[PDB]
């Protein structure tokens, strides 16, 4: 049999993510912008952006 | 028969349409038109080259 006669104390560092960044988007100024000619056309595509 | 060929680039304009120019208005959400470049926004004095 093998039995230790001494010992050592070690400190271990481990990392793991918890959260990401929160983001938000606006369809009416991404798809069109300030163009009111295509705001009414984007209105005809339903409720994807909701 | 007369065939007309058009070219629309970033070059300065030579042949251009008849429209009545107005006065420049800054710091106001307006609709602009410069060379056939209609849009919507505010106009601010620049420092770009
Ligand atoms: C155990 O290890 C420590 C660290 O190296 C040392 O100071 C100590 O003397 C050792 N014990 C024996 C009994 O040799």
């Amino acid at each position: 049999i093998a039995i230790p006669t001494n010992f050592s104390i070690s400190v271990t560092t481990e990392v793991l993510p918890v959260s990401m960044t929160k983001t938000s988007v606006d369809c009416n100024m991404y798809i069109c912008g300030d163009s009111t000619e295509c705001s009414n056309l984007l209105l005809q595509y339903g409720s994807f952006c909701t | 028969v007369v065939v007309l060929s058009f070219e629309l680039l970033n070059a300065p304009a030579t042949v251009c349409g008849p429209k009545k120019s107005t006065e420049l208005v800054k710091n106001k959400c307006v609709n602009f038109n410069f060379n056939g470049l209609t849009g919507t926004g505010v106009l601010t004095s620049s420092t770009k080259k």
